[PDB]
């Protein structure tokens, strides 16, 4: 083990380490014992809690979907009807693991992903249906299904999975780059055109994840959502920053309210104990 | 009975893993494997076959006739192609490459392009063939394009020559299908003299187009192709 | 590691292969990327 | 010291002699070889006829023309008639042969246009007809003639060369063995190809390996007078022919 | 490790690495090295992904079936009922999967299949059930059932499985042959006759699986459907060859629509970026 | 086949819990790491870096 | 509790699998076997025995 | 592995395999190579589908 | 690899056997195919 | 006691690192805290 605290006895010397200049932006390491007269002590302690793998290594809920099991209507698309339901993917959906994530600037890792349904029916049906869900992984320039029932579901090169409702399933997913680091912000555009899209939205190209009630129309409607988790493997991160202050407004952009609420509270005095 | 504990994940179908599984012909004796040439270990050494571009796409281009690469007369530094560089899309959508790489989000690593000049062996001309990395437009005329990554062809007894396009990229990966992020520029080619013909000969002589990934050529992550559909 | 005893009931491995593109590349005769005419 | 350019080529009691060549393809990086015994299924001891039937022959010359869409010919049933490899086809039950295959055609230096020879196996062809149609033996089996993709008919293959009669485009039959004929240079074509099967030995008759095509890619014209007409001549060997299982002549 | 590019200087020379003849047919390698100035640097590869066996080696769906557990009928055999539905076996039926395979002339490798059942009732059911799903494999020359619960469903020989709606079924089936190698394409007839068929339909003799449903009839109408995805594996390929452009009509054929639409598509000029 | 049996837990979902898990995408290359300035391996190293108060929120 | 996964194939019946299972019978004795006449290993031992042809099936 | 046949040319002899007598009960062992002449060739075969254990299990 | 006491609940194990054909097709006391006549 | 091949379908393993907060706290050129003037 180490200490936490080196005995130390009083003082009076030409040696100040209480004094220094953080003008230099250095926040050189001080101890209690050079402030006060101290016991020797242990840490008892690792800073196993503290990692960033565990740190960012917890499961969050990254994205929620529905799919219903619905008799297909002539007059409208199956993604208007949700027989089929193509999530983009982008972990900024749900701010809490945002925040974690943007707590870095560029962030390595490999995925876990989780992925839970759960069915219910606020019809008049006569009976519960332990619905299979697939779901299919579709990347940049892959088909994008348009019917419930397409071609696409093949799969034939798309990963994809199979679970029954009140099942789950998981899976890893290795770091998909392109780059050697996943981006948390992009200050910077796709291309040398005013009108081009700023931000991270620019290099977010993970692909979609299309969901999909593989069971056959019943007597009734289904309604099923699938919840989305995601946990981060083997992570590593570069450039720590400032967590946000400030409520999210949309995905991949750093906006926020025109005139937002101000995050630290405040007193009626700086003497205010 | 030892004990154990299911995990999330228990009982779902993965289409793309990999476990052992009890065989429905038990005993059974494979016919023998004789050798049959031919065998492929990866799709990477189709990839390196040259196949053609149909670079004539043009609208009312017909049958064959966008393999075809026309070259004529009294031209110079006059423009005889040029199409903006995708791999899934655009003008090389249809070649093996293409299709190969229809298979994958991601591709890195150098193409090759080459030119069989296929006109009269009285016949001589000279093209610059180009390359303009990312982060331009165009090249609209020669004095742009020849300031990109450039041969000059001495179209004489060899027919063909090879334009190896290298890795102009900040990227380690490209997205195969479209994207502005990850373009990978432009190709052209322009007239560095003329099509010079014997005398009192006036025809459209053609040329064809190939490509082929190079050696250090890398596709990172399969996917579906959108080059087929199923009713 | 191996639970069946029919080949076929064993796991997809899992021996990777280099590449021998010149099947497909190289298949004529007699010729190599000197720099020499194609030709001659 | 030697060309590339020129070469000579001995099969049997026959020759070919080029001055204008590509340096010739093995197809696959592999020549034409006997069945070894441990690829053998078949217990007859098989026949090798050698140099009786391992020659160069030649199928009828057919003109390039502008407008010709190309040619398709099938192994080994265009030799079916050529004297002793053909009648060895129907007295045997089965057997297996590589090919050499030259495709030859002449031009001066004021012609331009190319030929692209490709050597495609087990090119299973689209009906004309399309639907659920199946091709007639008739339509698969012309011999010597061959298919001509200039010629109609209503009841063949499909025929525009875009396509090469498979729904799969030309431009990338170029994985095949291939070699162009460039009137520019080359005059002439030379494909090596092993047998290729799933099976040691197979019927010469209800069955074609390879099919030969060559298609005018770019057309044929000169700088100078009226459409140029040029034969195009292909000559055919069986390379190394073993044959079993002999039996009463074969009638179709 | 190995590299990708070679550093390389300046050149001015007689060796022309950049001039060749594709009349040979050869597709001589060249690099960047050859055409341009350049820096050393790895590849960080090594083909994994684009091996055969990855590439053939992702199950696929091949086939969906549908059989239902009904009140037999006296004026209609098992089959017009869907009592009992036996599918001949042919990868070819759902083509994303079909592609895959025609690029290649002779493909080898041991099957694995997994077979998945859903259930629906689109009637007035009052209750669900988990029904129990036979599947039997018919060889060629095998009996054929002709009733969902004939003698042949004893499967004293021919290899079956049982499981339930909800479940899957796995199970490995190793190369059948007969010959050393699967034909994707047969250029020729079943023998030496004007009249018999064309292609591949020939030797495409892999037999039939019947599906059925075990349990005796409900007092409902339940419609099974069952979806069979199939994974090869131990792939070993020869002769590959260029994939298919135009749409596919029917099953072991090439056809093509007799005015296909040309897979290129077109832009105003040669010259337009 | 080995008797096993089954404990409580099984197939729950436990959100801080560490499995293999099958990949989704098998024999996958992922981009080589460069070096890239600024690792962090404990939140702990960040904690110790100055940061303003903002004590006069009056 | 050692974490397990299920795979797709659990809990299925093929006919042609071969498992272990429990005996119903635990430290049953089998009668001996006694040396019988005829024993087979391989049909195609049997496949080797000639036969007649009903050739004559007019 | 096992030869399915030895390579047998022409034969030209005093001893005939190829006449027997069915009257024995006897089913003597011939071969291809008994009536033809035959290349050598292996069986690439165990038999192991034709066991009693799998024929019966 | 057994988990099972009774011999009854191991595999269908796994040993197999030359063929012995001769009982079935050579039960004819002293005879050999010697290209011999069979009845001499 | 690793079940798969891929490198991503292992477990968030498992070693740790010791700590080094110069790259945050001390990224100035050439000081220390000798408790001697920081500008001197």
């Amino acid at each position: 083990q180490t200490l936490a605290s080196i005995k130390s006895d009083s003082k009076h010397t030409q040696k100040v380490p209480s004094l220094t200049a953080n003008e230099t932006g250095a926040t050189l390491p001080t101890t209690p014992s050079d402030s006060v007269e101290t016991r020797t002590t242990l840490m008892h302690y690792t800073g196993s809690e503290t990692t960033l793998e565990n740190f960012l290594g917890r499961a969050a809920c990254v994205h929620v979907v529905e799919i219903v099991n619905k008799r297909p209507t002539d007059t409208e698309e199956h993604r208007m009807q949700l027989l089929f339901n193509n999530w983009k993917i982008n972990l900024s959906s749900l701010v809490q693991l945002r925040r974690k994530l943007e707590m870095f600037t560029y962030v390595r890792f490999d995925s876990e992903y989780t992925i839970i349904a759960t069915s219910s029916q606020p019809n008049e049906a006569k009976f519960s249906s332990n619905l299979t869900i697939q779901a299919m992984f579709i990347p940049p320039g892959a088909p994008n299904p348009k019917k419930w029932d397409d071609y696409t579901w093949q799969s034939a090169t798309n990963p994809s999975v199979f679970f029954n409702v009140g099942k789950s399933a998981r899976f890893s997913v290795p770091y998909l780059g392109i780059a050697s680091a996943y981006n948390c912000f992009y200050d910077g555009y796709s291309h040398d055109n005013s009108t081009t899209p700023y931000g991270i939205n620019v290099l977010n190209h993970m692909g979609s994840m299309a969901f999909r009630v593989v069971n056959e129309h019943d007597n009734h409607t289904t309604h099923v959502k699938v919840r989305v988790y995601h946990r981060a493997k083997h992570i590593r991160a570069w450039v720590p920053r400032a967590p946000r202050a400030l409520e999210y407004l949309h995905i991949g952009r750093t906006n926020y309210k025109q005139s937002p609420q101000n995050p630290i509270k405040t007193r009626k005095t700086i003497s205010t104990y | 009975g030892l004990p154990t504990v299911l995990t999330p994940g228990s009982e779902q179908f993965l289409t793309t893993d990999d476990r052992q599984s009890p065989s429905a012909m038990p005993n059974y004796e494979p016919t023998p494997l004789i050798h049959i040439p031919g065998e492929v270990k990866n799709l990477l050494e189709i990839a390196q076959v040259d196949t053609l571009i149909p670079l004539n796409n043009t609208t009312n281009t017909t049958g064959l006739g966008m393999y075809r690469i026309p070259l004529v007369q009294n031209m110079q530094g006059e423009q005889v192609f040029g199409f903006r560089l995708y791999l899934g899309d655009g003008v090389l959508k249809t070649t093996l490459l293409g299709e190969l790489c229809q298979y994958f989000t991601h591709w890195a690593g150098s193409l090759r392009l080459s030119f069989m000049y296929t006109g009269p062996a009285l016949s001589s001309a000279k093209l610059l063939i180009a390359y303009t990395p990312p982060g331009a437009q165009g090249p609209t005329k020669r004095k742009e394009a020849m300031l990109g990554t450039h041969v000059v062809w001495d179209i004489g007894l060899q027919s063909t020559v090879v334009l190896n396009i290298p890795w102009t990229s900040g990227v380690q990966y490209r997205y195969t299908d479209p994207d502005t992020y990850t373009s990978a520029g432009f190709v052209s080619c322009w007239y560095q003299t003329s099509l010079v013909l014997p005398p009192q000969t006036q025809q459209t002589v053609y040329m064809l187009g190939f490509i082929s990934a190079c050696p250090d050529f890398k596709l990172r992550l399969m996917k579906d192709t959108q080059s087929i559909h199923q009713e | 590691i191996n639970y069946y005893k029919d080949a076929a009931s064993s796991s997809s491995a899992g021996q990777s292969f280099s590449m021998d593109p010149s099947k497909f590349t190289e298949p004529v005769k007699d010729i190599m990327l000197k720099g020499a005419p194609a030709l001659n | 010291g030697y060309s590339d350019r020129v070469e000579q080529i001995t099969l049997g009691n026959s020759t070919i002699t080029t001055q204008e060549a590509a340096n010739s393809i093995v197809a696959y990086g592999e020549w034409p070889s006997f069945l070894s015994d441990v690829d053998a299924s078949d217990v007859n001891k098989t026949t090798k006829p050698d140099t009786s039937a391992c020659r160069f022959y030649t199928l009828d010359s057919k003109m390039w023309t502008q407008g010709s869409k190309g040619w398709c010919w099938k192994l080994p049933d265009a030799l079916k008639d050529m004297g002793i490899f053909g009648q060895n086809m129907f007295f045997h039950s089965q057997g297996r042969t590589g090919y050499t295959i030259h495709v030859q055609c002449n031009a001066t230096k004021f012609h331009s246009g190319c030929l692209l020879v490709v050597v495609i196996p087990e090119h299973q062809l689209a009906s004309a007809e399309g639907g659920n149609v199946s091709v007639l033996y008739d339509k698969t089996h012309p011999g010597e003639k061959g298919i001509d993709l200039s010629e109609a008919d209503s009841t063949g293959p499909m025929k525009d060369p875009l396509y090469m009669m498979d729904g799969t485009l030309i431009g990338n039959s170029l994985i095949f063995p291939h070699q162009f004929i460039n009137l520019r240079t080359n005059n002439t074509a030379t494909i090596v190809v092993p047998y290729i099967n799933s099976v040691p030995m197979d019927s010469m008759t209800r069955h074609n390996n390879l099919s030969l095509m060559v298609i005018p890619i770019v057309d044929i014209t000169a700088t100078s007078g009226t459409t140029p007409s040029i034969p195009v001549t292909i000559t055919i060997a069986p390379m190394f022919l073993e044959l079993s299982g002999i039996r009463s002549k074969a009638v179709i």
